[PDB]
């Protein structure tokens, strides 16, 4: 498959583009799609700066707490569920998703916020091809933000107590 | 180079209200919020976009953000003319131009 | 409308005036519109024709009849279809002149029948024959608006002013608005085993029939007058200033008046008159008033006998076949 | 095959608008689909041995 | 509509413009007509029909969902050109001949209504 | 059955009835001679209903009474074992989905969306098609 | 027969009037004044159809031409007789030049796209978005013409490239660089439409990994 | 008292707009009879068969009374067919178009605004033969000598004279718009190539009997400024008409060649629109 598809699709066509000159620059400046996340949330973070005495705090340290506090949240999870339902118990059977809703909500707000920012990304390509506007679509990212998680998780409990019943 | 029709909606910060020479005005070209080059501008909006995050100056209003994370506006340069006609700077900006860091902007 | 994205997206030349492009699409758009008014039309004519014996204690009058108008309506529903472009000047005005005032005639002959069921019974207006009698006052009025709109000679001068917004909005809400809510009214015991409440059914049919009559009424004399439809702006030197703060004021009332419905519906679906019943309105037919309220998954646990075309009446009433035999002649 | 067209196909760069090439344009997609389809092929008989021997 | 109304009286163009007063006009037609009439004659006819003939259920029971989505999503489709900058569909509800070209009408609305 | 195919009769003789009159008539008395776009809906409508009464009247003389069409009968006759009516199934959505997907892509100009919108289409009929047809699975 | 505008002014007064004025004045609603431009403009603004212009708004897009059989010059005589815009590029044969406008050096021509125009359009000339509705179309479709004089008119929005800050070598350069870019083969297989990692990350989502899956769906079994 | 009996319906200038009036009238009354009549039947069967009294068993089974469905579907195509007949003959009348006319108006709807053309003047009289057609048309639309254009400052005024056959030539250079008069009580539609098209874009009117100035619509979907393409016509005396006509064969606006005859230069039924 890698083979096929490293043959008959182009990726990076470095000749197309120049060499880099602090001068120039063009319109779609996107990096792969597992840092586009950190360029979304680059993107619809409002300004919010921290001026006083002689000094100077701008705004992507936001982006910088964020991202750690997500490196962080990411290895210390199993410790904060055993912490929080108290079992401490051996397990070598695997749960179906389904029997656990609040777990499985967790994961589906997780992953709507992910794509969230993800698509925040792309703000240039989805406004000039679907006929959006461009601070419409800085908007609608900004305020996903805090609406669509927690409805995915809403939407996501109901579910699973409806695939078990 | 501004249309001299409008010449009449400029605000000119409080520091720079003899920077401009005539019709010029003469800003810089790096973004105040993280370094690319803030290179499209309207001409009849009069605002400049950055592309790598969406930035907007309002070339009227000495530059000031009007959209998006940018929060500082953008530095001017002095200009003039010389003895034989050609455009010269005519000093030195004002502060540091780019991206702000601990000490100042 | 392949067409139509065809000549957008890659210059297909379907429809320039230069071929017979603009009349094609009036002629196709129109042989479609027509049969799409008719449509939305006969459905609630039946539901109608079927919530006024249930209130008038009475069968239907004449079942075959309105079977053949139905069928008549329907034929010639798309012959009809150029009585929409009078003021081109490009179609035969008596052939499709003279078929729409043949259309006129069953639709007449389903009046007469309704008028006729409702003949000499024992009325009681509850919610659904409250908003079918005020669906029948409505269409009346529409229709002969509409069969005076048929004229070439009148078109001539009433077209494309609000005199046609007027007609049009009379038969669609009158149909539609009316008989859906009479239908709501009908069924929702047969579908959710509750009762919607009375005294806000009254409430809101009275809201919206007042606010509907004042909203529509003036708008034929507003386009007697000179003045067209889908204008954004006019002057005050024109007239009908005032006929347009009346109207507005008519809009608002019935914007209003949906807030007792939905209210209504909120609060009776989990509240509300449970039904342990069949038939919550005695006199039933049409064999759904014969299996519970809230009907099985599969809808039946048995079925009864069926002779007639009121079956579920028979069941409930059978000291009452020899009477509905012996004297369902004399009219 | 994928031997065969590695050796003896025209694969210098001939970019230009006199020459429209489109030999040139071919020379990539080619490589790609000889091999891809061959490890491909080799591991769908695989599975298939596996699946009913 | 109730825009609409707002708008026509009191002469004068107060907060509304020519061509959202033409969007507007056009989409209430379209949505009541399309998007309100047509499908609520089905929705009777899948309430009370099987109960009325007897019957278990309908002929093709996928075939019900299918067309159900179908409605739902051409709706929300064809309501989808407000949220473009040039608008929604700008003719009438008819659409008449050369108006709805592509040299006049040349927004983003127009195909989002005819799909 | 044989009520609907004279329903179907009916409403074929009046269409061919009235494309005829139509045509004749605005062969003449008419601005530009035949008319040629009701004419040819008129032709094809009542070839519509031909196609359907037709169909209905050999299914009909095909055919022995059944207790639907027949009087006089009780419930003891239809006694018996129905069809196939497919229960719960979620592939509809599907299928709407990805037909909702195609037309938007035809709406906007964007080839590649009609392409992924094809071949979601497919897949999804397929599944829809296969459902109650698929094995047990082979190990 | 060059003394001769009659037409011109027979089409201007029946298709602008509404918009312009009767005499090219710009009435305050909706026109500018349309004195001070000349031939080019007009050519622009009519051969790629964003001329005569329904409603409009942030942008006219580009349309289908209503105007030709020689009326473009007729207009543009017209237009050009009330005032000193630039004019059309021409060739010995009184025609409007295609061939004539595409330079020699693309190194160049380049270097100058991507300091000057690739800031809005592309790296290789697809679309980019501006703010607030108004974007930066493709440049395949257009022509040569079509190419110097939408640089030399500076139409709604796009900036003004004169003949002094941008010579005729240097517009004939990007010309040509242009056309060469729009038109030339991907030799790496199927581009993706000429944007970044969007398309290609897209493209692995909904190939590579779906094809990798359903043979993880084929050869495991499931329980 | 036929005021409201018209529903608002303005008097005629024109001998078939009197006709198409009378004809509105006696329908109406028709339509509110049969419309009266049902009434009185629907209030009467709620208002006393209501009576679900005191006492009841239940009504009584009965549903076919054949002669009554006989004769109320026999009437309404005898009350449809008088009408029909009538309807026929009017509208027979309306489009009657005699060979001969004596002033031809090229009628010229582009986007948003008219243009109006002064073809052929030639009274029965003998007392005034003009001829303004033009081969400047180097084309379908028709070109002229005499054309007052109008613009989104001056509402174009269309001078007559009162008295003369005048005819209507209808052409559009864009799209469909529409020629609404509502004096004469007519309209129809201005269709870009209406010989393509298989529609007749000339009717002719008799007579005008009155003077004065009227207004005219639009009464199609053009666009955005559909509600701005007003127009006026002015209808004058023949001997005012000729001094009109010789005044401005001399170079001169619409607005000079107006006053020089005392009459106001601007359109005082219509003003131009400041909200465009
Ligand atoms: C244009 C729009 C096309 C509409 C599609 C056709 C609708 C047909 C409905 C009429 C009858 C309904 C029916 O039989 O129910 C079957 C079934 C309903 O299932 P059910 O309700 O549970 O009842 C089960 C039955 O009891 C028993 O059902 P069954 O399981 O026995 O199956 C009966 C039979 C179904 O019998 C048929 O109707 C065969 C009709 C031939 C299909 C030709 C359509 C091609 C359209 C032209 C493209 C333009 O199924 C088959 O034998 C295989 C059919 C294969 C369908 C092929 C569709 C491919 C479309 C892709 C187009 C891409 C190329 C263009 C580029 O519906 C379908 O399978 C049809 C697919 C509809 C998808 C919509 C496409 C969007
Ligand atoms: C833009 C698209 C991008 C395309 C990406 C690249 C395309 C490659 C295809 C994707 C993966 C290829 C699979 C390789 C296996 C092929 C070998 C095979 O025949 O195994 C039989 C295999 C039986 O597997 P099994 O382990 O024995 O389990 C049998 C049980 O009955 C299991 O029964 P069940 O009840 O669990 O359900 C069966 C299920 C099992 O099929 C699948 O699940 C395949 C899809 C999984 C992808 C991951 C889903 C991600 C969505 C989120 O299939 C379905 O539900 C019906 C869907 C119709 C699939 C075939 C239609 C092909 C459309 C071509 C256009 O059935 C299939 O998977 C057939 C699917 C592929 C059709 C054959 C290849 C034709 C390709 C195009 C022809 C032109
Ligand atoms: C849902 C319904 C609906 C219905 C039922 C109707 C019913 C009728 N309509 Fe209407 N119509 C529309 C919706 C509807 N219409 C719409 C949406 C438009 C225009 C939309 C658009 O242009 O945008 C329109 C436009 C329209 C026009 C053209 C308007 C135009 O000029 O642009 C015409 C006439 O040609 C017309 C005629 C009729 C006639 C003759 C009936 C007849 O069916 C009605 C007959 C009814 C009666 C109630 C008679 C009552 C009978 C008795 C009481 C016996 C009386 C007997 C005598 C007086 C003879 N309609
Ligand atoms: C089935 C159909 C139908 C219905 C129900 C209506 C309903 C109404 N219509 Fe409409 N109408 C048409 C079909 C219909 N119309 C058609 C076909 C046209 C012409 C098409 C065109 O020209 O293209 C038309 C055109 C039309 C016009 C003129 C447009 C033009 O200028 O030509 C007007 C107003 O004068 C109008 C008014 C109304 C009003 C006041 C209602 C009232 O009935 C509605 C009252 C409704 C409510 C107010 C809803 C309540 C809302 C609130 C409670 C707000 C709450 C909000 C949220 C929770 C979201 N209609
Ligand atoms: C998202 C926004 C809102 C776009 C939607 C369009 C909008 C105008 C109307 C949508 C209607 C909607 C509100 C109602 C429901 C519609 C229904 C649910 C189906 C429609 C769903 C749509 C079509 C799915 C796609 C939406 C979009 C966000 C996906 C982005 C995909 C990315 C941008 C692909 C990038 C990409 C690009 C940009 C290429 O040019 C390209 C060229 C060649 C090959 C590949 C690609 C490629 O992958
Ligand atoms: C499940 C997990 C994320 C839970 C973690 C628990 C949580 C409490 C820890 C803290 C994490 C913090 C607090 C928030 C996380 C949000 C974000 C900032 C995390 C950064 C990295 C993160 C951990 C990676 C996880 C993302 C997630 C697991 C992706 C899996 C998606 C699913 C399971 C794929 C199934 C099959 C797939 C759908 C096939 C169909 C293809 C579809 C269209 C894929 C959609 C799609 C995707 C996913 C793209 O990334 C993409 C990128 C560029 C262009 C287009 C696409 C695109 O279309
Ligand atoms: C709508 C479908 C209408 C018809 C379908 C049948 C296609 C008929 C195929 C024959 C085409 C032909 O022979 O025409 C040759 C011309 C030469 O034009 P050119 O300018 O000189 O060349 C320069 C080219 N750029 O190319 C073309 O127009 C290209 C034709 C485009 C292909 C057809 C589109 C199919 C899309 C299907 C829509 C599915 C959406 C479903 C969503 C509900
Ligand atoms: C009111 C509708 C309208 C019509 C009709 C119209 N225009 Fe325009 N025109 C505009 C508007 C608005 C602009 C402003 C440019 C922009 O914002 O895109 C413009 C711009 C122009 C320009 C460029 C102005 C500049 O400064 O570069 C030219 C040239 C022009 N029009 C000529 C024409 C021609 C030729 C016609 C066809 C006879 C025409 N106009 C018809 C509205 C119209
Ligand atoms: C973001 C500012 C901007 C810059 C810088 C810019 N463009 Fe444009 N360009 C636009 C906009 C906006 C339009 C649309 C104008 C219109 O539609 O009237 C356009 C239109 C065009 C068109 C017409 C495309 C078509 O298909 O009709 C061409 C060609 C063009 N530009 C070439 C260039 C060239 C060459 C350069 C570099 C010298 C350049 N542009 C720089 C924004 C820009
Ligand atoms: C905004 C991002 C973005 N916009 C655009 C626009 C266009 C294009 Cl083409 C690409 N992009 C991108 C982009 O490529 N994003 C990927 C990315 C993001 C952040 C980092 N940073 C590395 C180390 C830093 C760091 C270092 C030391 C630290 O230690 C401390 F101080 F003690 F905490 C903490 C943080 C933070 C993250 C790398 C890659
Ligand atoms: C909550 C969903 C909203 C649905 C769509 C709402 C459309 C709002 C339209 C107004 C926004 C601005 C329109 C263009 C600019 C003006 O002028
Ligand atoms: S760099 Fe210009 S906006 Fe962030
Ligand atoms: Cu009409
Ligand atoms: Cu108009």
């Amino acid at each position: 498959v890698l083979g096929l598809m490293g043959g008959l699709l182009q990726i990076n066509p470095i000749w197309n583009l120049g060499p880099y000159k602090p001068s120039q620059v063009s319109a779609g400046s996107q990096p792969d799609f597992y840092m586009m996340w950190t360029e979304g949330l680059a993107r619809i973070w409002p300004p919010w700066e921290f001026y006083f005495w002689h000094h100077t705090i701008p705004a992507p340290v936001w982006v910088a707490v964020i991202m750690g506090l997500v490196f962080v949240l990411l290895p210390a999870y199993p410790f904060l569920e055993k912490r929080f339902t108290g079992d401490y118990a051996h397990h070598n059977l695997l749960q179906r998703p389904r029997d656990v809703p609040v777990r499985t909500a967790i994961g589906a707000m997780a992953i709507a916020f992910y794509m969230v920012l993800t698509l925040a990304a792309m703000n240039d390509i989805i406004a000039l091809k679907f006929h959006i506007s461009l601070n419409a679509t800085t908007w609608i990212g900004r305020i996903g933000m805090v609406i669509l998680p927690p409805f995915v998780y809403f939407i996501t409990y109901r579910w699973c107590i409806g695939l078990q019943r | 180079r501004i249309k001299p029709s409008d010449l009449g909606r400029v605000v000119k910060r409080k520091g720079q209200e003899s920077f401009n020479f005539g019709e010029f005005f003469a800003f810089t070209k790096v973004c105040s919020h993280l370094g690319c080059p803030s290179s499209l501008y309207e001409q009849q909006s009069y605002r400049i976009l950055c592309p790598c995050h969406q930035s907007q100056f309002d070339a009227l209003h000495f530059a000031k953000p009007i959209f998006g994370p940018a929060a500082r506006a953008l530095a001017q340069l002095p200009i003039t003319i010389d003895t034989d006609g050609y455009l010269v700077a005519n000093g030195d900006f004002v502060e540091p131009v780019g991206p702000a860091f601990w000490e100042r902007t | 409308l392949f067409g139509l994205a065809a000549d957008r997206h890659l210059g297909a030349h379907i429809y320039d005036p230069a071929n017979g492009g603009v009349l094609l699409w009036q002629h196709l758009f129109w042989f479609f519109g027509h049969p799409e008014v008719y449509i939305i039309a006969l459905p609630f004519f039946g539901i109608v024709s079927e919530i006024f014996p249930v209130f008038s204690r009475k069968p239907i009058f004449g079942y075959t009849t309105l079977i053949y108008a139905t069928l008549a309506i329907a034929a010639l529903s798309v012959a009809v279809w150029a009585h929409h472009m009078y003021a081109t000047g490009a179609v035969l005005l008596p052939f499709f002149s003279f078929m729409t005032f043949l259309i006129a005639v069953p639709t007449g002959i389903k009046f007469f029948n309704w008028i006729g069921t409702m003949w000499k019974g024992q009325l009681t207006f509850e919610t659904p024959m409250l908003f079918s009698v005020g669906f029948l006052i409505t269409f009346l009025l529409g229709g002969l608006s509409g069969v005076l709109l048929a004229s070439p000679p009148l078109d001539f001068h009433v077209t494309d002013s609000y005199f046609v917004i007027a007609h049009f909005h009379y038969v669609l809400f009158g149909t539609i608005v009316f008989a859906t809510y009479a239908g709501i009214y009908f069924w929702f015991p047969k579908m959710t085993g509750r009762l919607l409440d009375e005294r806000l059914g009254k409430l809101h049919f009275w809201l919206t029939f007042i606010g509907f009559h004042t909203t529509f009424l003036v708008q034929h004399w507003l386009g007697d007058e000179g003045m067209p439809r889908r204008y954004a702006d006019y002057l005050p030197t024109d007239g009908f200033t005032t006929l347009n703060v009346i109207s507005t004021v008519g809009a608002f009332i019935l914007g209003v008046s949906m807030l007792p419905f939905v209210w209504n519906v909120f609060k009776s679906w989990r509240y509300g008159e449970p039904v342990t019943v069949d038939d919550p309105w005695g006199y039933g037919n049409s064999l759904e008033w014969a299996t519970s309220c809230p009907p099985p998954r599969h809808n039946f646990t048995e079925l009864p006998r069926i002779r007639s075309e009121r079956p579920a009446f028979e069941l409930h009433y059978p000291h009452m076949v020899e009477r509905m035999r012996a004297e369902a002649h004399v009219g | 095959a994928l031997l065969l067209i590695f050796l003896f196909w025209p694969w210098e760069f001939k970019a230009a608008d006199g020459e429209s090439d489109f030999i040139y344009s071919l020379t990539t997609p080619l490589y790609g689909l000889t091999f891809g389809l061959s490890i491909l092929s080799i591991a769908i008989g695989a599975v298939l041995y596996q699946k009913r021997f | 509509a109730l825009f609409m109304r707002t708008e026509l009286a009191m002469p004068g163009l107060q907060f509304l413009s020519n061509e959202q007063f033409n969007q507007l006009f056009t989409m209430h037609g379209t949505v009541m007509l399309l998007f309100y009439a047509t499908p609520i004659v089905f929705g009777f006819a899948n309430l009370v029909l099987p109960l009325q003939i007897g019957a278990p259920d309908v002929a093709f029971p996928r075939l019900n969902a299918l067309s159900f989505w179908l409605f739902l999503f051409g709706a929300l489709i064809a309501i989808a050109g407000f949220i473009t900058p040039g608008g929604a569909a700008d003719f009438g509800w008819t659409a008449y001949s050369p108006l709805t070209d592509a040299i006049h009408s040349p927004g983003a609305g127009g195909d989002l209504w005819i799909m | 059955m044989h009520i609907e195919a004279r329903l179907f009769e009916i409403l074929t003789a009046f269409f061919a009835l009235a494309a005829v009159v139509y045509a004749v008539l605005t062969a003449m008395f008419a601005t530009g001679g035949v008319e040629w776009a009701g004419t040819t809906a008129l032709v094809l409508t009542t070839g519509l209903t031909l196609i359907t009464g037709t169909f209905f009247r050999f299914v009909a003389r095909r055919l022995d009474t059944r207790p639907e069409d027949y009087e006089d009968a009780e419930i003891s006759d239809g006694a018996g074992e129905l069809g196939f009516f497919a229960p719960h199934s979620w592939w509809p959505i599907l299928i709407s989905l990805s037909f909702s997907t195609a037309a938007v892509g035809a709406a906007l100009w964007l080839p590649w969306l009609i392409a992924a919108g094809v071949a979601f289409v497919i897949t999804s009929v397929c599944g829809l098609v296969f459902e109650y047809y698929w094995g047990p699975e082979k190990h | 027969s060059s003394a001769l505008l009659r037409t011109g002014k027979q089409l201007f007064d029946t298709s602008c009037v509404s918009c312009h004025g009767a005499n090219l004045q710009g009435v305050p609603d909706h026109g500018p004044s349309l004195i001070g431009v000349g031939e080019a403009a007009v050519y622009f603004q009519v051969s790629t159809g964003r001329m005569p212009a329904m409603r409009g708004e942030a942008q006219a897009p580009r349309k289908d031409p209503i105007f030709d059989e020689a009326q473009i010059d007729a207009i543009g005589a017209y237009v050009q007789a009330n005032g000193g815009g630039p004019t059309v590029v021409r060739n010995p044969d009184g025609s409007i030049a295609t061939q004539s406008l595409r330079g020699n050096d693309l190194g160049r021509g380049g270097d100058l796209f991507r300091l000057n125009c690739a800031s809005c359009h592309n790296f290789t000339g697809k679309g980019g978005a501006l703010s607030s509705g108004k974007y930066a179309p493709d440049l395949a479709p257009a022509n040569e013409q079509q190419i110097l004089t939408a640089m030399l008119t500076g139409p709604q929005n796009m900036p003004k490239f004169s003949n002094r800050q941008l010579s005729f070598e240097a517009k004939k350069d990007i010309i040509a660089y242009v056309k060469v870019a729009t038109e030339a083969r991907q030799p790496g297989g199927y581009l993706l439409g000429g944007f970044g990692p969007a398309p290609e990350g897209m493209a692995m989502w909904i190939i590579g990994m779906v094809a990798a899956i359903g043979l993880a769906l084929w050869i495991g079994a499931r329980s | 008292w036929s005021d409201a009996l018209a529903l608002g319906w303005p008097t005629g200038i024109t001998p078939e707009a009197k006709l198409n009036r009378e004809l509105w009238i006696g329908s109406v009354i028709a339509s509110f009879a049969v419309g009266a009549i049902v009434w009185g039947l629907i209030f009467w069967t709620s208002a006393f068969h209501r009576k679900k009294a005191t006492d009841t068993e239940l009504p009584r089974q009965f549903g076919y009374n054949m002669p009554l469905e006989l004769t109320l579907t026999v009437i309404p195509f005898l009350i449809i067919s008088v009408l029909f007949y009538f309807t026929v003959v009017v509208q027979e009348r309306m489009m009657h178009k005699d060979p001969n006319p004596e002033v031809v108006i090229d009628v010229t709807a582009f986007q948003w605004n008219w243009k109006f053309g002064y073809q052929k003047i030639a009274f029965a009289d003998g007392s005034f033969d003009y001829d303004g057609a033009d081969p400047e048309r180097k084309t379908y639309l028709n070109f002229d000598k005499i054309e007052t254009l109008g613009t989104s400052s001056e509402i174009p005024v269309l001078v007559l004279p009162a008295g003369k056959r005048i005819e209507f030539v209808l052409n559009s250079a864009d799209v469909i718009h529409g020629f609404w008069v509502p004096e004469f009580l007519f309209k129809r539609d201005v269709l870009p190539e209406p010989k393509a098209n298989n529609s007749d874009n000339v009717f002719q009117v008799s007579e005008i009997q009155q003077t004065g100035a009227f207004v005219g619509r639009c009464t199609e979907m053009c666009g955005t400024f559909h509600a701005m393409m007003n127009f006026e016509v002015r209808v004058v005396e023949p001997n005012d008409f000729k001094a009109y006509i010789d005044q401005r064969n001399a170079g001169k606006t619409n607005a000079e060649a107006l006053a020089a005859i005392n009459q106001p230069p601007l359109a005082i039924t219509t003003e131009p629109f400041e909200s465009r």
